[PDB]
Order: structure tokens, then C-alpha cells, then sequence
RNA sequence: UAUCAGCUUGUUGGUGGGGUAGUGGCUUACCAAGGCUUUGACGGGUAGCCGGCCUGAGAGGGUGACCGGCCACAUUGGGAC
RNA sequence: GUGCGGGAUGACGGCCUUCGGGUUGUAAACCGCUUUCGCCUGUGACGAAGCGUGAGUGACGGUAAUGGGUAAAGAAGCACCGGCUAACUACGUGCCAGCAGCCGCGGUGAUACGUAGGGUGCGAGCGUUGUCCGGAUUUAUUGGGCGUAAAGGGCUCGUAGGUGGUUGAUCGCGUCGGAAGUGUAAUCUUGGGGCUUAACCCUGAGCGUGCUUUCGAUACGGGUUGACUUGAGGAAGGUAGGG
RNA sequence: UCCUGACGCUGAGGAGCGAAAGCGUGGGGAGCGAACAGGCUUAGAUACCCUGGUAGUCCACGCUGUAAACGGUGGGUACU
RNA sequence: GUGGGACUGGUGAUUAGGACUAAGUCGUAACAAGGUAGCCGUACCGGAAGGUGCGGCUGGAUCA
RNA sequence: AAAAUGUUUU
């Protein structure tokens, strides 16, 4: 464009699309589990994925995942939700935090523990 | 907060001798480790890595504090290895080490944060202490007859003092004629690969 | 040895048969004397190692000569082929090849040791190498300039570059003796 | 309609050279014959000339004979207008150009008539950066 | 161009404009 | 922010009086019909501002913790002493 | 800071194997040293050229600093190892369990899951998440584009606006150059100095990218004013046509 | 040859013009022809093809204001 | 306090289309002359793709 | 001259 044109209507940048708007600007939130069940994945994959609906504090209601083998959080199980994608996981924008509240560190974890919240063991 | 385990390891997998010779590193065209003898691809990353590594491991430097010379010397004016070994020289164990009076940097290291050493009549025991020109090292008249100290006594013949220092060995008193220069340095790394992988 | 090259880039192209797919694989190299000369190579083969050599062996006869004044580029340019704009500036000694992979490759070869390269447009590593290599070949060498302008090198160009150029002469003649 | 008769002149000048042609010629006017006088006095053209009118017998003729070296080799690397009618550029007597790192010069227009880079900073003036010709 | 683009637009215009057709009388007795 | 286009009647100006530390529609009486606006008035949204901070080759982009300057507020609203 | 030098007999044990061995590894064992920090104990401030008529007067505070003693001891973890990206193998599992930032991995030989050995990057930290800038020239003033990739209004007229052929004179608003004032301090850049070094702190200068005042310059932009005809329009004549 | 003497260019918003189809009032209606009816083809044929055939196509005055309204290329100018 | 507006959030029987998922059903509209060249605007018709009329385009072609 | 279609391996 002309420089006029540039004076009389400058340049605009773009939108900067938000990724996790139920954190509401906090790193992560707490939780209540309002339902805790299975996925299958979309294809290629083939699992059974584990998921919790979670009542954030901030009034939302999301999808969060349950990474690692092992899995006690049931139906009102107070949850740390994080932000992280599962990218063959449709609406699935948010992770539980292991080891924090209610939800407890991946059993026989022996490497990348503190991931999955898994204390030393001697 | 400082590399306590084996050397001979880090030198035989950067590929040169971080200090000594004649010794384990008759191993030395291999890395350590069960996978050390594989044909290996070496991207630019890796070469200019290997040249940090290699220079970080023979300083006794950490990777924050090495970052921060890397600053200072970027910030000064010259050419940016140049100073930045410079920097790395003008370090106070490195000076002991050089004058001769320690066996290796990991001596002079434990010898000054233990403090057998004065400079210019004030004692330091920070081994990161940065000589300036024209100052005057001295061992600790207490620890004047240390057995690492009467073993570079016996030994400092043999070694090179660099230009730029001047060694009173028995009396062990260090004079710094001058902030030494890139041709006094001895060359051993590649401080060119270095800034270039501090500027990805 | 006595000439240095890097290997930009490999690909692996096919060609599709009745039967099925022809794979070939083509080569990028980068074959530099270090002090000016520099050329670049494409190959064609089956193999990797037939395609390095033939791009090379074909390297060996375009290598055009590059003015550095001390260890550094003459003055900015800007170069484009096709679609892989690259932008040179000359460095203060020890800045270092402050460049992308193949337009760092190509200038390594050439022999520059404080330049920076920033690759506008495509990244595509054939054409970036290709505009480097114009980028290149746009330098102007300062005798030359004068020569163009009818002029004197003390009339046209600037005294800094040209002192530094003395001084970069004279660091040859130390390496020179020494030796 | 002709907006910018600097930028005709260099754009003219550029053409001319790309086509290898030994002369150009425009219609004059003072700034021209200035920046013409300066091209030729810092060697990028061979020579330039004011023309009484003979053929249409309205104006002066401003004509350029260009310089091509040993091989049929370019005298000019390229000319560029910087102070564009739309948007006009004016370099103080600390913040002057540098083309082509010095090899090229800047024709800056200054209180003290057109004067190229180098000889400003040496009177330490500014003014209206017209060209980069190099 | 593919012509798939066109036909794309085609067939969302078309779908359009059919439900335009089969809620005409609700919108003019309740709205657009 | 135009998917807010009209806004204002002490409003704009004048004269006399009053008031105040002080100029002033600050206030008052009378007279006039102005004033603002597609170069965005009025309305909606958000926000204390800055020296600075972070980032960036720069131009810019983001930001307004400590520290320092100005402003605003002190349970909410109003009022004076 | 968690040690330093020496130490091949390259010991056992793990792990791998082509059962040859390789690797962990000078690592250990073993030998000789050193005592920073921690712990024990002694000495013991500056800040006060203050204050108070004097006597007296330090919250921090037995603090910093420092002498002596102890034992190589009281002191290392975290992430990662398919590519980008530094670093690989075995066992278990068998589109299951799971991994992932993207590409993707897992369907029986998984360097991508889980564990182990080995390794790599960092280290009193290391990762993850959130947010911002960068890379992104991906809003392009520096620094992009619009035939077919996203992008020329269906076309014209025309208002505001933007823009302006040659030249004389003049103004000096833009523009350019000095001077004065201002841009507190801190920050920041940089020169010196102090804390055992550093962070940090003090000090000199720069910066403070502007603004105001004032004195100059007049090439260009613009204002005022006067010319010129080549752009533009008109007259006269000629003239083509499914306007 | 003559005249005026930069009066130029572009132009947000605005206004006008804008194929065909369509709409309103009135007229006209040969041919053509959405819809429609029938015959064929077909697994079906709400199509192609065939026989019929109403709006429309035409006129007057309005409205609508959209097209692959395309050279998918905005206007002006100078040069090569 | 009273009254009439302005703006706006949640919710709403019912209803509309969008996105994704069986490896469901119905045809085959497009891509080759896609088997009636395709597409643009508009109009009407049809379970659905789509069909047809009118004008336009070549981002179609036959035959030169 | 009309003459349709082609699930889910690993
Ligand atoms: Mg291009
Ligand atoms: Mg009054
Ligand atoms: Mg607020
Ligand atoms: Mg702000
Ligand atoms: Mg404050
Ligand atoms: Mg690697
Ligand atoms: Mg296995
Ligand atoms: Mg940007
Ligand atoms: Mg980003
Ligand atoms: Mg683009
Ligand atoms: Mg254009
Ligand atoms: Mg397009
Ligand atoms: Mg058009
Ligand atoms: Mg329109
Ligand atoms: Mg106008
Ligand atoms: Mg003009
Ligand atoms: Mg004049
Ligand atoms: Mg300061
Ligand atoms: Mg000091
Ligand atoms: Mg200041
Ligand atoms: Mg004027
Ligand atoms: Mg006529
Ligand atoms: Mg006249
Ligand atoms: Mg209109
Ligand atoms: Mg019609
Ligand atoms: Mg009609
Ligand atoms: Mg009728
Ligand atoms: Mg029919
Ligand atoms: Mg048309
Ligand atoms: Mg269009
Ligand atoms: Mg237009
Ligand atoms: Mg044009
Ligand atoms: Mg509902
Ligand atoms: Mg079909
Ligand atoms: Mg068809
Ligand atoms: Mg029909």
C-alpha cells in the first residue's frame, strides 16, 4: 500500500489465538472430578485413553487427561489440571498434575518421576 | 556447583587430552561408554558443543558462569575469543596453574578455595578470582611447604611459564607482567566455534 | 585436503514406473580453497556417494573468485535466485559466520570468517545456496570500484576499510614467513 | 501525469545503462543539471551537457553520455531515488547515509546546494537525501 | 484454479440458499 | 470500537452583578444562537500515567512488580468545618 | 563446596556379547595429601569525625572477619538419549499398556512405551505449566504482496484528502547548522573505586533519541507573487464508426 | 498555424450507469421455452432424448444491482 | 420512592445448520469428452446428490 | 445410445 495509505489505515496485527482459556491466566487450577472414564483415541492410534471431566475452579468444565500407567482418581477427587494438548484426543486441551491433590505419583515409575510425581525411592 | 567425577571420561569424549598425558587416554579415538567406537555424524552443533565442552571441562568452568564470560567478552571491545580466553586465563587457579605451581587446574582449584594463597598482600580464596595486570600472587607464608607445593618446586623445570607471568618458584610469588594475549594462549579449542554457538 | 566442501543437502527423489517408484538421490556440495575461490555443486545418482562426487567433480569447474577485505565481506549485498533472498553484511574480526547452514556452508568454503547472513524468502536449501552464491558474486572489489568510477581507492572508498585491509595484509606476511 | 522529475531522470539513467546505450537524454531543469554535474565529477557517467532547444524550441535538453569500460563493462552498479514525492527523506549532518559501505554515495541535497555524503560530512550539514547512486 | 474451490463454494451457497427456501415464511413472520 | 452518527440548552458567546487566593458559565440576571463531529463528536469496552522492565540487529512489540515522580482513593454515597 | 595428586593388576559386581571379550573405569580398592563451607572452640569489629554538660552511648550482635580442632568426612540431584537436538543398547510389552512440541511411535527384532546398563545436557538445582517477545519479512516505515497461489472495487463520474511541468523574486513554516535552557535521582552504556571475587554498591562521563528560546543557511518541500508552454483544456478545419 | 497558461493526476465516503434472470402495473405473444403433462431409456430416471407446453423471452414505465460483470491484470505518466 | 425506555449476561420446550466419528443406508454429481463439457449469476423443480431454462466464461473440446 | 458401485488388515 501507499504511504497514504499506511497514514490513513495502518497495519494490524493478527488475533493471537489463546490456547487454554479455562486456566484463566493461571499456570494451573484446581478441580473437582465430575466424571472420570475412558476415550478412544482418533485414528491412526487405538487405546483407550484414560479422562476426567473436571469443574475448575474458575467455573469451567474441560476434559483432562491422565497420563501414566496407573490411575486411583475417581468421582469427586480434587485435581490439579494443568495445560498440555493431546493431540489424538479431540477437545482434549488440558492435563492432571500427578502427585498433587488427590491424584498420586505413577506407581513403579524409575525415570522421569517428578513428570508423574513419583517420589526416590531408596 | 563443581565437576567432581572422572576426567578421563570427558576427555575421551570430547577427543583430546583436557589435561595430563600419558595416562588412560591411550583409549582416546572413542568416547566412553558401550557405544563408543561407532562412526559418528558430528553436526555444527555438535562441533561447536564439543568446543564449549572442551573448553569449559579444561577451565573447571560451569555452564552460567562460562555464559557470563561469554557476555563480558562479547561486550568488550576486540575480537571475542580472543578476550573471552583471555578472561578464562586471567582466572586465578588458571594463573596458579600456568606459573606451574599446581599440578593440574583441579589443584590449583582445591589450593586456592583453600587459601594457601595471597594476592598483592590480601588473602582470596575464590578460585574465579580475575587477576589483573601487574598483581603479585604469594603462597600463604603458613602454607609455604605444602607436598603438592614442593612437588611443582621439584617439578617446575620441566614445565613452561608463559610470557606473561614471572614465577619466583621457591619463593612462590607470581608477578602478572600483562593480561595475556591469543598468541600466549595456547591453543587448544576453537574460540571462534564458540562464539558462533553462543549466537544460536 | 586441499580443497574444503560441506555436503549442503541430501534428497531422495523418485520417479514414478509402471513397476513402481525410481528412487535417485541428489547432492548438494560446497567445494572452497579458503581463501576466495568457491563454487557449488548438484549431483544426480543412484547412490549418495556417487552423487557427493559427480556434484563435486562438477563444483571443481565453477568456482568464482570472491573479494574478502581481511577476512571479511567488501561491503552488504543482497542476492536472489528464483526465490531465496540472501542478505550479506560485513563483521568486525572475530563476529564469526553468522549465518544460516547452507548459506554458512558456502561462505566457510568461500573462505569469510566475520559475516552476517540472514535467508529471506524460500528456505529451500538449492535456491538459498544459489542466492548466496549471487549475493556473492554481486561484491564489488574496491580496485575494481575505482576503476569503475575512473577514480583512486584512497578517493572512492573508505579509509578504515582500506587500513584494515593493510593490516589483514600484513597478518598474511606473518603467516607467510612463519611458516 | 510526471510526478517526480529526479525520479525520471534516474530512472532513465538506469534504463540507459541496462540497454547499453551510449547517450540519454530528458528535458532540463536545475536540479537535474546538479545531480548530472555530480554524477560526472564522481565518475559514473562520461560526461553530461545542456542543449539550447532546436527541435521542439520550448526547453532545454539535458543529456547524459554514459561510460562503459574494457569489455563493455557497467559504470553504474544502480541508482536508487530515496526522497520520494509521497514520502520524503531528510538526513541530519550525524545520521548520513552510507551506500554500498562507502563505495557507492548518497546525493544528499543540502543548504549549501547538492553536495554527495562524503563532501556533507565533511561540512557537517544535512538535507534532503535524493539518491543512492552506486 | 481447481475448480474444486468453486465447487465448494457452490455447494455451500446451494445449501444455503435451500434453506433460505424452506424457512422463508418463518423468517418474514419472525424475523430476516 | 462505526455491527456507536449525530452530541450539547449554562450548552457556545456577550453585558451587569455576585463569588473566589485566583482567571473563568465558577455563579447569576438579561441578550444573542451558538459550540462539537466521518481528520470520528456522543456512546460502548478496557486501563491509573511515567522514569523504567522484558524482548529485539534495529525499527518495533509486550509491560507499568521492587525503586523514583505525578495522580486518584481511604466501609459506600454526599457534605462542609 | 561436596575433595586433590598418584594408582592396571585395567580387580570384583552389574550390563552387553560374535562367549573372544567389551563396558562401567583410574572409576574402585589401595597410597599420599589439603581443610574452603558445615560442626567444635577462641579472638572480635566498622558503621559514631554521631549523640550526651557529663557519666556514658550499636538494635543488628559474640554478627562479619579471623586463629585453633575434627574427619575425605556432614554435603547431588533433575531432565533427556527417532529427527529438529548433545547423547543407545538389552529386557518386558504386543495398536494393549502407553508416549508426543510437530513429524509421528506401539499390529512381535520398539534406539520413540516400561525398566536396566551406558550415555548427554545442566547442576543446588532440574523439569513441567502459564504468560510475553524472538524466530514470523506471518501487518513488511526499516521490510511483503494482489494474471493463475489469499488479494484489482462490475464501470465511471466526482467531494474531502494525497500528490504536482519549467522558471524569476521573496518569506524562512518543513528541512539543515550553532548557542542557551531543560530532559531529577535510580536504571542503562562506559571510565575509575569499594565489598576476599562476583552479584551488588559508590563515583565521573555519556545517554536522556525530545521540547522551548535564540542566532544563522536557502538546495529541496510548502506559502506569497510574476512569468513560460511542453502537460491539460479550448477554437478552426479535416474525419472514422453495430456509441 | 490559433487561444488560455499547470487550469494536471488520482480519488475514501457519496452518486450514477450496470448482461441475463427476477419483481410490480398495463400491453403483446409468432418462435423458443423453466415449471408441467405424456412417451421412451433405466434396477429407478423427480434426467439426458421425443411429443406437448405456462410463466418468461417482446413493449411501456418503474424496481432489483448481481455475473467466470475476466485480460481472473485499477487509473495516470516517463523510459527500455 | 414511582414510572417508561436503552444496553446486556444466563437460561429456554421446540427448532436450524456446522464440525467430527461405524469400517451404516441411498444413489454417482464432479475429476477422462467422467460418459449430457464444466463453472458463474439468477429462476423454478426434485429423497439427495442434482435437473432444466436465460445470459455469461474457458479455468472445455471437436473440426480447422 | 444409455450402461452404477469397490468398508476396518497389520
Ligand atoms: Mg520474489
Ligand atoms: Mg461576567
Ligand atoms: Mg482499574
Ligand atoms: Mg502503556
Ligand atoms: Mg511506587
Ligand atoms: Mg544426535
Ligand atoms: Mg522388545
Ligand atoms: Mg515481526
Ligand atoms: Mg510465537
Ligand atoms: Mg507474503
Ligand atoms: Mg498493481
Ligand atoms: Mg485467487
Ligand atoms: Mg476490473
Ligand atoms: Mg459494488
Ligand atoms: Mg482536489
Ligand atoms: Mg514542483
Ligand atoms: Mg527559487
Ligand atoms: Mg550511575
Ligand atoms: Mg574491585
Ligand atoms: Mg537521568
Ligand atoms: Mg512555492
Ligand atoms: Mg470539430
Ligand atoms: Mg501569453
Ligand atoms: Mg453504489
Ligand atoms: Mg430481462
Ligand atoms: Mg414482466
Ligand atoms: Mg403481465
Ligand atoms: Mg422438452
Ligand atoms: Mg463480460
Ligand atoms: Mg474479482
Ligand atoms: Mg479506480
Ligand atoms: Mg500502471
Ligand atoms: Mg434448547
Ligand atoms: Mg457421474
Ligand atoms: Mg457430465
Ligand atoms: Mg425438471
Amino acid at each position: 500500500p501507499t504511504i497514504q495509505q499506511l497514514v490513513r489505515k495502518g497495519r494490524t496485527d493478527k488475533i493471537s489465538k489463546n490456547k487454554t482459556p479455562a486456566l484463566k491466566g493461571s499456570p494451573q487450577r484446581r478441580g473437582v472430578c465430575t466424571r472420570v472414564y475412558t476415550t478412544t483415541p482418533k485414528k491412526p492410534n487405538s487405546a483407550l485413553r484414560k479422562v476426567a471431566r473436571v469443574r475448575l475452579s474458575s467455573g469451567i468444565e474441560v476434559t483432562a487427561y491422565i497420563p501414566g500407567v496407573g490411575h486411583n482418581l475417581q468421582e469427586h477427587s480434587m485435581v490439579l489440571v494443568r495445560g498440555g494438548r493431546v493431540k489424538d484426543l479431540p477437545g482434549v486441551r488440558y492435563k492432571i498434575v500427578r502427585g498433587s491433590l488427590d491424584t498420586q505419583g505413577v506407581k513403579g515409575r524409575k525415570q522421569a518421576r517428578s513428570r508423574y510425581g513419583a517420589k526416590k525411592e531408596k | 556447583a563443581r565437576y567432581t567425577g572422572p576426567l578421563t571420561k570427558k576427555s575421551r569424549r570430547l577427543g583430546t587430552d583436557l589435561v595430563g598425558n600419558d595416562k588412560s587416554f591411550e583409549r582416546r579415538p572413542y568416547p566412553p561408554g558401550v557405544h563408543g567406537r561407532g562412526r559418528t555424524k558430528d553436526s555444527e552443533y555438535s562441533l561447536q558443543l564439543r568446543e564449549k565442552q572442551k573448553a569449559r571441562y579444561a577451565y573447571g568452568v560451569l555452564e552460567k558462569q562460562f555464559r557470563r564470560y561469554y557476555e563480558e567478552a562479547d561486550r568488550a571491545q576486540g575480537k571475542t575469543g580472543d578476550v573471552l580466553l583471555q578472561i578464562l586465563e586471567s582466572r586465578l587457579d588458571n594463573v596458579v596453574y600456568r606459573a606451574g605451581l599446581a599440578a593440574t587446574r583441579r589443584q590449583a582449584r582445591q589450593m586456592v578455595s583453600h587459601g594457601h594463597f595471597l594476592v598483592n598482600g590480601k588473602k582470596v580464596n575464590i578460585p574465579s578470582y580475575r587477576v589483573s595486570t601487574h598483581d603479585i600472587i604469594d603462597v600463604r607464608e603458613k602454607s609455604k611447604d605444602l607436598p603438592p607445593i614442593v612437588i611443582a618446586r621439584e617439578t617446575f623445570e620441566t614445565r613452561d611459564v608463559p610470557a606473561w607471568l614471572e614465577v619466583r618458584p621457591n619463593k612462590g610469588r607470581i608477578l602478572v607482567h600483562q593480561l595475556p594475549t591469543r598468541d600466549q594462549i595456547v591453543i587448544d579449542v576453537n574460540e571462534q566455534a564458540i562464539v558462533e554457538l553462543y549466537s544460536k | 585436503n586441499e580443497y574444503l566442501e560441506r555436503v549442503v543437502a541430501i534428497n531422495r527423489v523418485a520417479k514414478v514406473v509402471q513397476g513402481g517408484r525410481r528412487f535417485s538421490f541428489t547432492a548438494l556440495v560446497v567445494v572452497g580453497d579458503g581463501e576466495g575461490s568457491v563454487g557449488v555443486g548438484y549431483g544426480k545418482a543412484k547412490e549418495v556417494p556417487a552423487a557427493i562426487a559427480k556434484a563435486v567433480e562438477e563444483a571443481k569447474k565453477h568456482f568464482f573468485k570472491v573479494p574478502l577485505v581481511g577476512r571479511t565481506i567488501t561491503h552488504p549485498v543482497i542476492g536472489e535466485k528464483a526465490a531465496g533472498v540472501v542478505m550479506l553484511r560485513p563483521a568486525s574480526p572475530g563476529t564469526g559466520v553468522i549465518a544460516g547452514g547452507s548459506a554458512r556452508a558456502v561462505l566457510e568454503c568461500a573462505g569469510v570468517h566475520d559475516v552476517l547472513a540472514k535467508s529471506l524468502g524460500s528456505s529451500n536449501a538449492i535456491n538459498v545456496v544459489h542466492a548466496t552464491v549471487d549475493a556473492l558474486q554481486q561484491l564489488e572489489e574496491p580496485e575494481e570500484v575505482a576503476r569503475r568510477r575512473g577514480k583512486s581507492v584512497e578517493d572512492i572508498a573508505p579509509a578504515a576499510m582500506l587500513r584494515a585491509r593493510k593490516e589483514a595484509d600484513e597478518a598474511a606476511a606473518a603467516a607467510r614467513m612463519e611458516e | 501525469t510526471m510526478t517526480d522529475p529526479i525520479a525520471d531522470m534516474l530512472t532513465r539513467l538506469r534504463n540507459a545503462n541496462q540497454a547499453y546505450h551510449d547517450q540519454t537524454s530528458m528535458p532540463h531543469s536545475k536540479i537535474k543539471a546538479g545531480i548530472a554535474g555530480i554524477l560526472k565529477s564522481e565518475g559514473y557517467i562520461a560526461d553530461y551537457k545542456v542543449n539550447e532547444p532546436k527541435e521542439g524550441e520550448v526547453g532545454k535538453t539535458l543529456t547524459l553520455t554514459l561510460k562503459y569500460g574494457e569489455n563493455r563493462e557497467r559504470s553504474i552498479a544502480g541508482v536508487r531515488r530515496i526522497s520520494k514525492p509521497g514520502l520524503r527523506v531528510y538526513a541530519k549532518s550525524t545520521a548520513l547515509p552510507k551506500v554500498l559501505g562507502g563505495l557507492g554515495i548518497a546525493i544528499i541535497s543540502t543548504s549549501q546546494g547538492l553536495l554527495t555524503d562524503k563532501q556533507a560530512h565533511e561540512k557537517s550539514v544535512g538535507g534532503e537525501v535524493l539518491a543512492y547512486v552506486w | 484454479g481447481s475448480v474444486i474451490k468453486k465447487r465448494r463454494k457452490r455447494m455451500a451457497k446451494k445449501k444455503h440458499r435451500k434453506l433460505l427456501k424452506r424457512t422463508r415464511i418463518q423468517r418474514r413472520r419472525a424475523g430476516k
